[PDB]
């Protein structure tokens, strides 16, 4: 309720200033989804076994 | 817009060489009008363009605009600010306090950052600050 | 951009929810 | 480099905005020197700084070839093209072959694609070409 | 778990030393729970009898010579009752307050108050303080 | 398996005709593996007798009438012998030519040399036919 509240304020302080200053003077996300759909087909098996195991028992 | 912010950077731009010093990447943000830290710069200065850059023109800073928008943008919500020193809540503090709370706690603000701030700041004859008033001033853009 | 950020989060949602499938089949399987 | 490069970019700028249609991205980085699909053009057109945008600023571009890099380079590899239609190897193929397998086969190119093409491409009176000589033309740069 | 930072934080003069009264709080504001005994009697087995300001070295030598009681108040994570044998998960909100307000190192009405805002009472009267207990320590 | 494509890769005229005696080839561009015997069969057991060329049309009607031997020729992904009882797993390159080259749809001996190069060969002079069988396909 205080530090963070000062510090934030603070922040905006350093902004401010140099607001006045001027006036004076692709590739790297495929990756990701690639890998994450390979994922939710591995464990879409899963609980399906689980199901089946499930069902069985 | 674009043509405020223009003459802006050219007036950073000091040697006319159309590029401003990576250093001073802060205080343009600043003064387009927006609030981030130093640290959300040097986070944003870790794309291998500009960390090997010695210096950005206008159309890279453009681009860094666009792609850190979001988080420029969630730095002028802010209105209220803190206080603390005030208990008997009378809605003034003493210019001492408020020194002290800027220098001392928090990301550390200099005394000339402090000098140059009471240069815009209402102070009485008495030597303290109504700081709902202060809170709307610094905010006030 | 901001045509596929919209799809890939709606995903990060689907492995949230069935992980939380998994687990209590795991749980109920193992009562079982 | 980069100068050879903003000119360029300033000429497919058309109305001066300092920004190119989305559209014609692949149509720019042709033209820097690079081979890539359309395709790619498409899988590099999902990230969350230009699907949403309808146009590009230069910046934004060369944000996007450094993160490529590697597989915008391995386009322009090849020297060697394929040939089908000479069986006899008479190391010749006239224009027609030519077009059929443009047009007809793989990717498809236009007749007009085709037609642009050959006002740079020596073809005899005869009217065949010398292909050995032809992928050397096409893939001189 | 001495830290000078959050010393600097206390001493709002950058004279190097804070009141002896504000020993609790800078404890709690490191992490440690100490109870307002365990705070008292920290400071009555040292001669600081006279002294009026603590310093950083007079702190540090204090949580070294007590390092084994402070630790404990922070090994908790869980919290049982003793006011529930029945085992039925609710407490009544009149217990809930005479243990807060009648019981140990007592809080004042206006602070339980406060804990009981946002609070959910059945038409029992019970809290359930499983829910109540984390709600105020997981915050 | 028809496509369209595959046959406009065929045709490199633009007439909307191939060849009858690229038949097989177009069939093995499909996918489908048909025996020489039959794609001759096929051929034969339609009056296609005075037929140059084959459209896309009757092309489709063939394989619709064969769908059933056609189909089989892409079930199998494993491939006994037969030409190893004791079960060492090897089998000489001497019989491995004469099975390629004399029994069968027999291979010329520039084909078979062809698919024993880079196939590693023992001082005994045997070839391990299981890693054969899997990179002549695999590929």
């Amino acid at each position: 309720r205080t530090l963070k509240a000062i510090v934030y304020l603070q922040c905006c302080y350093r902004r401010m200033m140099a607001k006045r200053e001027l006036k004076k003077l692709m590739n790297n996300l495929e990756i990701t989804y690639s890998t994450e759909t390979e994922k939710l087909r591995s464990d879409v098996e899963r609980l399906r076994m689980s199901e089946e195991e499930a069902k069985n028992a | 817009q674009i043509a405020e912010f223009k003459e802006a950077f050219s007036l950073f731009d000091k040697d006319g060489d159309g590029t401003i010093t990576t250093k001073e990447l802060g205080t343009v943000m600043r003064s387009l009008g927006q609030n981030p830290t130093e640290a959300e710069l040097q986070d944003m200065i870790n794309e291998v363009d500009a960390d090997g850059n010695g210096t950005i023109d206008f159309p890279e800073f453009l681009t860094m605009m666009a792609r850190k928008m979001k988080d420029t943008d969630s730095e002028e919500e802010i209105r209220e600010a803190f206080r603390v020193f005030d208990k008997d809540g009378n809605g003034y503090i003493s210019a001492a306090e408020l020194r002290h709370v800027m220098t001392n706690l928090g990301e550390k603000l200099t005394d000339e950052e402090v000098d140059e701030m009471i240069r815009e700041a209402d102070i009485d004859g008495d030597g303290q600050v109504n700081y709902e008033e202060f809170v709307q001033m610094m905010t006030a853009k």
